[PDB]
């Protein structure tokens, strides 16, 4: 049949879905049939992780992945981060396996059924892959929905209920945010800093009042952005130098989501204010310093000084000085010395760790979690074992932490793969050469001898 | 010739391997499940691999006399 | 006179299954610490 | 556990999340149906 | 110095002046040539690389 | 019935299916 | 015309002995002065204290040593990942002390490789050729950039990447199968298949198109001088080759088509290479190989050993000998 | 004619598959070989002669079955089953190791049978016999290792083992105790390996991006007719990218194709030289003179220093396990270690 | 060290801006088929 087969437009079996660049019809119902099934995945896993949930351990000894985002958006969860019902998780499950089926509905019909081409009965809903305007249009229209979204997310965090906060004064618990910060000094330098060790670029967020103010001033751009990108059209210095085909805004599209996605994996491994360490467990670095904090605690109780004690290299076994000054902690975890936790803040001076406090001022509650985050490290294998690698089969843990940094960072790198690639084979094809070389004309015969 | 193309589709080849092959599957599984190939091949079962006598591993020491040493070692 | 697409989703389900046996075996039994 | 008006139905959703593959084995098997054209 | 969180990591006039004097002295040599560029709904096309001149 | 591609086959075929049949009854072997 | 224009045309002409290209504005730059920072590092740079416990190691060749055992030192512990440029240290001096050029030169090189994958793009772009080559070269810098950036980063501390020299490649490899247990990592299996597949066909492929030579010269003569720059010959003869590829092994196994021959072995080392360097990425977050250690029992409950557990033994001897002067706790984490 | 004549014409009719004459010592030999090992992985054990299990009836995966070597009391024996060691009775034979020899055994004439195939096809065809210097190679490889390592050294149980598991033992065996990877052979071949991987994807790459336009559709696959008398790419716009790019670059197309043929080969052939020599004991240990100087000044450190600690430790932490038929007992007072763990 | 600090910039933002307003005059037309 005429479309679907190799004589009439190339493009083999294995590569058959690039058949529907010029056909706007039977492109809308893959979209939607994608979005469908992205929403029925959600759904799917929601459910199934609520069916194994054991109200005993914590939600880092479980593999759980999408129970943590509903509890820090705080649905179902109390003082400390214990898990009070289920409920709330089993209706966002619910809903979003009902919308999937009205979606893939939608995705089947517009890509079975509908016309081939939209520009021909409804004009409104027609491109052409090089008018300037309508793609200005569209990505201004979907641009607003982007803001109306993260103005949302600003409106549940300030008054339908609150969001979960682990620097609370008195534990982790669910607050209203009623102060969110809005000088553009601080958000903007957040985002225009450094990315190395002690500044951590965006990462580095650390109170809710910043991440609030953020997704305020985001949905704040992204609306006037998209009416402003609706109005207008683009302007000399754009038209020449981008090149105005579809595949090319695919590539464009795969290099911004590839950097999204590293940025996403580098969150998970490193932040613990968007991912309390109650939910997902401690970080890297957080491992090591509750091994230093309680072997620190024991050797004093047994009636050392932990200031002066010596260590083999007479560097300090306990406690050193940062290259800039500040007390931290000794030994090997002298790298980590930018961590900032709930549980070690109380402890902490104007010039770093205090030796009054930690002498005489360290309670059972401190004690207990460092005893819990030492010995829960994010350290496992393959197989689901957990710990070193010279360790024996005991038990059967691998922090969420671990899985999603490796594999949105798994991902991140093949799509930029995506942008050269496609990229590439657009700027050839625009041009008008990716065939091959023209035998009559080779270019390289016209050319000056080198 | 007759190349295997159209030789997956005479019914005569389906017929005579649907009659052949589960005699020899079922006959590896007694094979296994005898315990007959713990005696063929001298594989130590799972009770075997220490006796009430020999609490550590059988290692053989000589060359010539491997025979009596392993007749030994196995059960006397 | 199998078409030459059906012979092997036979073929395809029987080493799938036998794959699956041998992961949960794996995972249950001997071996299994 | 799911809520016990649901608990009956736990096996069907021991299996949803991994019927997203089977679409992916489903692309192949129809493009193989109507012989790789 | 090395953990405080300035802006590009600024920490004098100078280097804000320097940076402004290369940035402006690229985009006059750019301007010489692509300065008289206009707007007019006639010197835009219709495909995919921009071949009208300049 | 006796050509070369009989033999091969069959020589390679034999043994691998009772392999195949020894493995699936090791599988439910428990100490 | 205009002076820009005039230094436009002058970039992108293809007449030049090298291109330069706007991508070569980067690279020359960075390159240049990586090079002169690793000559004079290697031949004469003080000792640098890589631990962080002020015990300094020597690297260079005026300090007592060759070329097998010289090295470009990581920078130290008591850093971190934090930047170290020139102008944040008190002196010169201090700047070496601490491990400075291993971070200006790791830093100049990724950016200069980054930009040779565009610069070859570019005149693939301007020769009026196919874009497919940088993609080819991605996967050596992707492992590039996955040890010496990564790996950092995941571990958070500069002083575990790979040190710039030959010994300490060893002693990064040894450590590396000490911790993480590489050798049991799917990942690492696909590279090692990838390159042993690649040698074998880069060895078949030159025999048979070798073997298939017609007869131009006699016998007096190398070979080689029958080719003539520019002659038109398909890379083989059909007949003997194919006859002889379909001989040596089942008929059905013959590559008759170029486009698919030369598409697999492109395709083949550059997946291996992928994989590996992703393998490595995610071994930087604790990510390890298989665990089968102590997994087979008798029926009282005794353990029977078997290979995976030598393996173990191995790796605790490493381990436990590693940086012996850095551990004050019991757990290495 | 005679039989003689009869039997020539008819092994080197046109079949399926090719006889020859070669035939007769590749297909037993290799087939035997093949056999052995899979019966080996299946239902032999190693606990009489290493003290492991190492097969599936045990509770082996496919990453931890092997065939492992024979036991160390028997030095240098052939292992034959009729011998003065098992003197028939299959079942000892297999608990004493003699499934290893077999393999190894049947398999290098199997070897030697492929090389003279590959002599006769290309007689038969009538080209040049450069696929049989390149197989030679990695027939250097194995009968180097497998056959003169152990030749050289007690007994056949210092020999790799046909396994997954057990190569990589024999690689962090032969790094402890030897220092293999500061010897300047496995240097070369390391360097051949990886050129041979490069040259394979940079002209595939090349060759697969300068194809001439000789079709219509985008699927360039489909425009190269089985055989024509014109190149399918234009060699004079490679020449110019890469020299232009690189600096300098190929101009003809047969010492290319040599040059892929050499590379590798030569890699091998070189790494065999060096595992020759440490068969003998004859490795590449210590530098001297840096021994002496940190001997005399303890403030003098290397990467050096450190490689030889790390052996240091795993010789001590290995032996134990590895060899258990030398009675070693190390109290923990005696085993190298570093501070804390 | 300022000094120092001073001229790196200069450099770097040179050789950026050379790259930056290199690429924006007008590149796609750079090719054979002009
Ligand atoms: C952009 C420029 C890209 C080049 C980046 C190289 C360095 C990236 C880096 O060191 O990234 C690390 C930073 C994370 O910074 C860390 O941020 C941390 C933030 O935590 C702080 O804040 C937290 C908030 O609670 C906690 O309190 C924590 O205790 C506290 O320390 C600390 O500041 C650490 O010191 C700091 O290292 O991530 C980032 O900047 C965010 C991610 C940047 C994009 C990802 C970079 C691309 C991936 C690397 C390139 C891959 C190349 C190969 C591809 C093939
Ligand atoms: C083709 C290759 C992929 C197929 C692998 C074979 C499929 C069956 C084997 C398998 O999978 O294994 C079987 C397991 C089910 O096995 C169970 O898996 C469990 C996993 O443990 C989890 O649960 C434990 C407690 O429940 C702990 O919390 C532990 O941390 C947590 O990981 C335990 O191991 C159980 O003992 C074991 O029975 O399947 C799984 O888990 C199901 C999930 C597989 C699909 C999920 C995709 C992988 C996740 C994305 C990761 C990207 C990869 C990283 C980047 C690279
Ligand atoms: C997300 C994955 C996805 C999506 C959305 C699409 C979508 C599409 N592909 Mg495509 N494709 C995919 C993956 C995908 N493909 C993959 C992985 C391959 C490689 C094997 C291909 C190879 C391929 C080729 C070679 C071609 C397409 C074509 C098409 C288009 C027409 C298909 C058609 O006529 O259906 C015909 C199929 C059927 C009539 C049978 C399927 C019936 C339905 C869809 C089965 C599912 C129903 C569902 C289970 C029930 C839901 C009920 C609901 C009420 C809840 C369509 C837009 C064609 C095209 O370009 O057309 C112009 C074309 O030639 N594709
Ligand atoms: C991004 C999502 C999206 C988009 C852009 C479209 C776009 C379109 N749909 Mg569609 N549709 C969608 C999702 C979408 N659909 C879903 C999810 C469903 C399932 C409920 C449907 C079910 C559906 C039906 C049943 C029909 C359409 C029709 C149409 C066309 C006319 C719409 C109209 O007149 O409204 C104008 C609205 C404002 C100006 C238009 C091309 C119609 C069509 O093309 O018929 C020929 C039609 O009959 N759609
Ligand atoms: C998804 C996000 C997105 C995308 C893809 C674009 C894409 C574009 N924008 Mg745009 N823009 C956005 C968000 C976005 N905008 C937002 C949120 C704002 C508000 C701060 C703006 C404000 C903006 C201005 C003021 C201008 C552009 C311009 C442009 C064009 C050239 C940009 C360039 O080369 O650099 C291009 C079509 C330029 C253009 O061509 O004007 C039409 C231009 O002058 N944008
Ligand atoms: C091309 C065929 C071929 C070849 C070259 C070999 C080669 C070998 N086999 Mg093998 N084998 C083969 C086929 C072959 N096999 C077949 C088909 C079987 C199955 C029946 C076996 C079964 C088998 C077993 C069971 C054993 C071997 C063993 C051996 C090795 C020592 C044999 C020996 O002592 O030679 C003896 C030399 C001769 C018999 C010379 C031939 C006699 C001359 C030609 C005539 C003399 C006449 C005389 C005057 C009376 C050797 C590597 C042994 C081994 O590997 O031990 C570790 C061993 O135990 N083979
Ligand atoms: C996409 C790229 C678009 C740009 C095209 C140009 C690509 C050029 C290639 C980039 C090479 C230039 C990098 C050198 C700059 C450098 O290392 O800065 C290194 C400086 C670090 O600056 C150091 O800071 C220290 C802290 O006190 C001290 O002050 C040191 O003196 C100071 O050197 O970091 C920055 O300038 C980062 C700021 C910009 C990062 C956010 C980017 C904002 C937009 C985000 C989108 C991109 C992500
Ligand atoms: C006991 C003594 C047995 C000796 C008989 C050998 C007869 C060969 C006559 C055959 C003969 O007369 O014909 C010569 C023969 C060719 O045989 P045809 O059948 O083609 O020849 C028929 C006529 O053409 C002339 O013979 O040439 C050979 O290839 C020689 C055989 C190789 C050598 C075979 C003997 C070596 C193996 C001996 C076995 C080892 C014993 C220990
Ligand atoms: C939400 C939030 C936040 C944030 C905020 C914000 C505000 C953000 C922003 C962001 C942004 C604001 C971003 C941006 C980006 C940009 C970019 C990314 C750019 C790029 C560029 C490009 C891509 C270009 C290119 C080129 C060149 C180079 C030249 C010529 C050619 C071209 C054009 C191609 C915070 C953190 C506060 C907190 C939390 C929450
Ligand atoms: C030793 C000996 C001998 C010999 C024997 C024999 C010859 C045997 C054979 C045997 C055989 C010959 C066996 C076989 C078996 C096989 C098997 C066991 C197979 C399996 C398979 C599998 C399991 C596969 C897998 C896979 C892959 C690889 C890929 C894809 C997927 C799948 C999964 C399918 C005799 C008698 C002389 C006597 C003396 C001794
Ligand atoms: C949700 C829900 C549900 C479900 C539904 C769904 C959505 C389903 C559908 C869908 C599905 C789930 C489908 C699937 C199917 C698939 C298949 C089953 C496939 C197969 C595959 C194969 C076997 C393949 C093979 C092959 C061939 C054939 C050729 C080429 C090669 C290969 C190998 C690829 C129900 C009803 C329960 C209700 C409730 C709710
Ligand atoms: O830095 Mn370089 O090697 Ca990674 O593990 Mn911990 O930290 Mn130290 O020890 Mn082991
Ligand atoms: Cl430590
Ligand atoms: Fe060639």
């Amino acid at each position: 049949i005429a479309g679907r087969d190799i004589e009439s437009t190339g493009f083999a079996w294995w590569s058959g879905n690039a058949r529907l660049i010029n056909v706007s019809g039977k492109l809308l119902g893959a979209h939607v049939a994608h979005a469908g099934l992205m929403v029925f995945w959600a759904g799917a896993m929601i459910l199934f992780e609520v069916s194994h949930f054991v109200p005993e351990k914590p939600l880092y000894e479980q593999g759980f992945i999408c129970m943590q985002h509903l509890a820090t958006l705080g649905y179902g969860i109390g003082p400390g981060g214990e898990i009070t019902s289920t409920v709330p998780y089993f209706a966002v499950g619910v809903i979003h396996l009902i919308s999937s089926a009205v979606l893939g509905f939608g995705g089947i019909y517009h890509s079975l059924l509908g016309p081939d081409t939209l520009e021909e009965s409804f004009p409104f809903f027609g491109y052409d892959w090089r008018d300037k305007n309508k793609m200005t249009t569209i990505l201004g229209i979907h641009l607003c929905l982007l803001g109306l979204g993260a103005l949302l997310l600003v409106a549940k965090a300030m008054y339908l209920g609150g969001v979960y906060d682990t620097w609370a004064p008195g534990g982790g618990d669910v607050r209203y945010i009623t102060t969110p910060t809005l000088n553009p000094i601080v958000i903007f330098g957040y985002v225009f800093r450094s990315p190395f060790g002690g500044d951590g670029w965006v990462v580095s967020v650390n109170n809710m009042e910043d991440l609030v103010g953020g997704h305020i001033w985001v949905g704040i751009l992204c609306i006037v952005g998209g009416v402003w990108h609706i109005f207008t059209k683009p302007f000399s210095w754009a038209r020449r130098a981008f090149v105005w085909s579809g595949e090319a805004y695919l590539s464009y599209s795969l290099a911004a989501i590839s950097l999204m996605g590293f940025t996403a994996s580098l969150y998970a491994w490193y932040n613990n204010t968007a991912y309390p360490s109650e939910l997902y467990g401690p970080t890297g670095p957080e491992a090591s310093q509750s091994q230093a904090f309680t072997f620190l605690v024991r050797d004093q109780r047994l009636g050392a000084n932990v200031s002066s004690a010596q260590g083999p290299t007479g560097l300090g076994k306990y406690l050193m000085r940062s290259p800039s000054g500040e007390i931290i902690f000794g030994g090997e975890t002298m790298r980590f010395w930018d961590l900032r936790a709930p549980w070690v803040e109380p402890l902490r001076g104007p010039n770093g760790l205090d030796i009054n406090k930690i002498k005489n001022d360290i309670q059972p509650w401190q004690e207990r979690r460092a005893a819990e985050y030492m010995t829960h490290a994010p350290l496992g294998s393959l197989n689901s074992v957990g710990g070193v690698a010279t360790e024996i089969n005991s038990v059967n843990y691998v922090s969420p932490r671990s899985w999603l940094c490796c594999s949105h960072f798994f991902l991140g790198f093949f799509f930029l793969i995506g942008h050269w690639w496609h990229s590439g084979r657009a700027r050839a094809a625009a041009a008008g050469f990716e065939k091959g070389i023209n035998r009559a004309n080779e270019p390289v015969l016209s050319m000056r001898p080198i | 010739e007759r190349p295997f193309s159209d030789i997956i589709t005479s019914v005569r080849y389906w017929i005579i391997h649907t009659i052949t092959i589960p005699s020899l599957f079922v006959s590896g599984w007694l094979f296994i499940s005898t315990g007959l190939a713990y005696d063929v091949f001298g594989t130590p079962r799972p009770n075997e691999y220490f006796t009430q006598d020999r609490q550590q591993v059988p290692l053989v020491n000589d060359r010539f006399s491997a025979k009596q040493e392993l007749e030994d070692l196995t059960k006397g | 006179r199998v078409p030459l697409w059906l012979v092997g989703l036979v073929g395809g389900f029987a080493v799938i299954t036998i794959v699956s046996l041998f992961i949960y075996g794996s995972y249950s039994g001997l071996g299994s610490s | 556990r799911l809520p016990e008006a649901y608990v009956v139905f736990s096996p069907l959703v021991d299996v949803f999340p991994v019927i997203p593959v089977f679409f992916l084995l489903l692309a192949f098997v129809w493009q193989a149906a109507v012989g790789f054209r | 110095t090395e953990g405080t969180n300035e802006w590009f990591g600024v920490d004098d006039i100078r280097v804000l002046a320097v940076l402004f004097i290369g940035h402006y002295f690229i985009l006059s040599l750019w301007l010489g040539q692509y300065g008289n560029a206009t707007e007019d709904d006639d010197a835009d096309f219709f495909g995919e690389i921009d071949y009208t001149g300049s | 019935i006796f050509t070369f591609r009989w033999l091969a086959v069959h020589g390679l075929a034999i043994p691998t299916v009772f392999f195949l049949g020894g493995i699936t009854a090791m599988q439910f072997i428990q100490r | 015309v205009s002076l820009w224009e005039r230094f436009c045309a002058w970039i992108t002409s293809t007449e030049n002995r090298l291109y330069i290209g706007w991508f070569g504005c980067l690279m020359f730059p960075t390159l240049l002065t990586a090079t002169s920072c690793f000559i004079i590092a290697f031949i004469a740079a003080p000792p640098v204290d890589i631990d962080g416990i002020r015990e300094p190691v020597a690297g260079s060749l005026l300090y007592g040593n060759n070329i097998i055992s010289g090295a470009v030192i990581p920078s130290s512990n008591a850093i971190g990942m934090h930047f170290y440029p020139i102008w944040e240290a008190a002196s010169v001096d201090e700047w070496l002390y601490n491990g400075g050029p291993y971070q200006l030169i790791v830093l100049h090189f990724l950016l200069g490789v980054a930009s040779y994958m565009g610069r070859e793009w570019e005149l693939s772009y301007r020769l009026g050729m196919r874009p497919w080559i940088f993609v080819a070269f991605s996967a050596p810098v992707a492992a590039a950039s996955a040890v010496f950036l990564v790996y950092p980063i995941g571990q958070g501390s500069f002083s575990d990447g790979m040190p710039l020299g030959i010994s300490g490649t060893f002693n990064f490899m040894l450590v590396f199968q000490a911790e993480h247990n590489i050798l049991m990592h799917p990942f690492h299996m696909a590279g090692v298949a990838g390159v042993f597949g690649g040698s074998l066909f880069s060895a078949m492929h030159g025999s048979l198109v070798t073997s298939s030579l017609i007869r131009e010269t006699t016998e007096n003569e190398s070979t080689n001088y029958g080719y003539k720059f520019g002659q038109e010959e398909e890379t083989y003869n059909i007949v003997a080759a194919h006859g002889y590829f379909g001989r040596l092994i089942f008929q059905y196994a013959s590559f008759n088509n170029s486009r698919a021959l030369h598409f697999f072995l492109a395709l083949w080392p550059v997946l291996g290479i992928w994989l590996t360097a992703m393998g490595i990425s995610t071994m930087a977050f604790n990510l390890n190989g298989f665990n089968f250690n102590q997994s087979v029992v008798d029926s009282q409950g005794r353990v029977i050993n078997t290979w995976a557990d030598i393996i173990n033994r191995a790796d605790l001897g490493m381990e436990v000998m590693h940086e012996r002067n850095a551990h004050n706790f019991p757990l290495d984490l | 004619r005679g039989l003689f004549d009869l039997v020539d014409d008819w092994l080197k009719r046109d079949r399926f598959v090719f006889v020859g004459w070669s035939g007769i010592l590749l297909f037993p030999t290799a087939y035997l070989a093949a056999g052995g090992w899979f019966t080996g992985t299946t239902f032999v054990t190693s606990w009489y002669t290493h003290g492991l299990a190492s097969s599936y009836l045990e509770g082996c995966n496919f990453l931890t079955a092997a065939v492992s070597t024979p036991a160390n009391s028997m030095g240098h024996s052939l292992l034959l089953l009729w011998g003065p060691e098992a003197q028939g009775d299959f079942t000892r034979w297999c608990q004493i190791g003699g499934l290893w020899a077999f393999i190894a055994l049947h398999g290098a004439f199997g070897l030697i049978g492929f090389c003279l195939r590959q002599f006769e096809i290309a007689r038969l065809v009538g080209i040049r016999p450069y696929n049989a210097i390149a197989f030679s190679g990695p027939i250097a490889v194995f009968v180097s290792v497998f056959l003169l390592y152990p030749l050289g050294q007690a007994s056949w149980f210092f020999a790799p083992s046909f396994g997954v598991a057990a190569i990589f033992r024999f690689l962090l065996f032969l790094q402890g105790f030897h220092n293999w990877t500061l010897n300047p052979f496995h240097m070369m071949g390391v360097a051949g390996i990886l050129g041979g991987a490069l040259l394979c994807a940079i002209h595939g790459a090349t060759v697969e991006n300068t194809l001439f336009e000789d079709g219509d559709a985008a699927n360039t696959f489909r425009a190269f007719t089985p055989t024509q008398s014109e190149e399918t790419y234009s060699m004079v716009t490679a020449n110019r990218f890469w020299s232009q790019i690189f600096g300098v670059a190929f101009s003809n197309k047969r010492w290319l194709h040599f040059f892929m043929l050499f590379v590798p080969v030569a890699g091998l052939w070189t790494s065999s030289i060096g595992i020759v020599g440490l068969a003998l004991n004859l490795r590449a240990y210590d530098f001297v003179s840096q021994e002496l100087r940190a001997a005399e000044d303890p403030e003098f450190e290397t990467f050096y220093t450190k490689n030889i600690l790390l052996n240091e430790g795993i010789r001590s932490w290995m032996a134990a396990q590895d060899q258990p038929h030398e009675n070693f007992v190390f109290p923990e007072e005696v085993l190298p270690r570093g501070n804390a763990l | 060290m300022l000094t120092l600090k001073i001229l790196v910039y200069t450099t770097v933002i040179f050789f950026v801006s050379l790259f930056i307003f290199g690429f924006l005059s007008s590149d796609p037309s750079r090719n054979p088929n002009r």
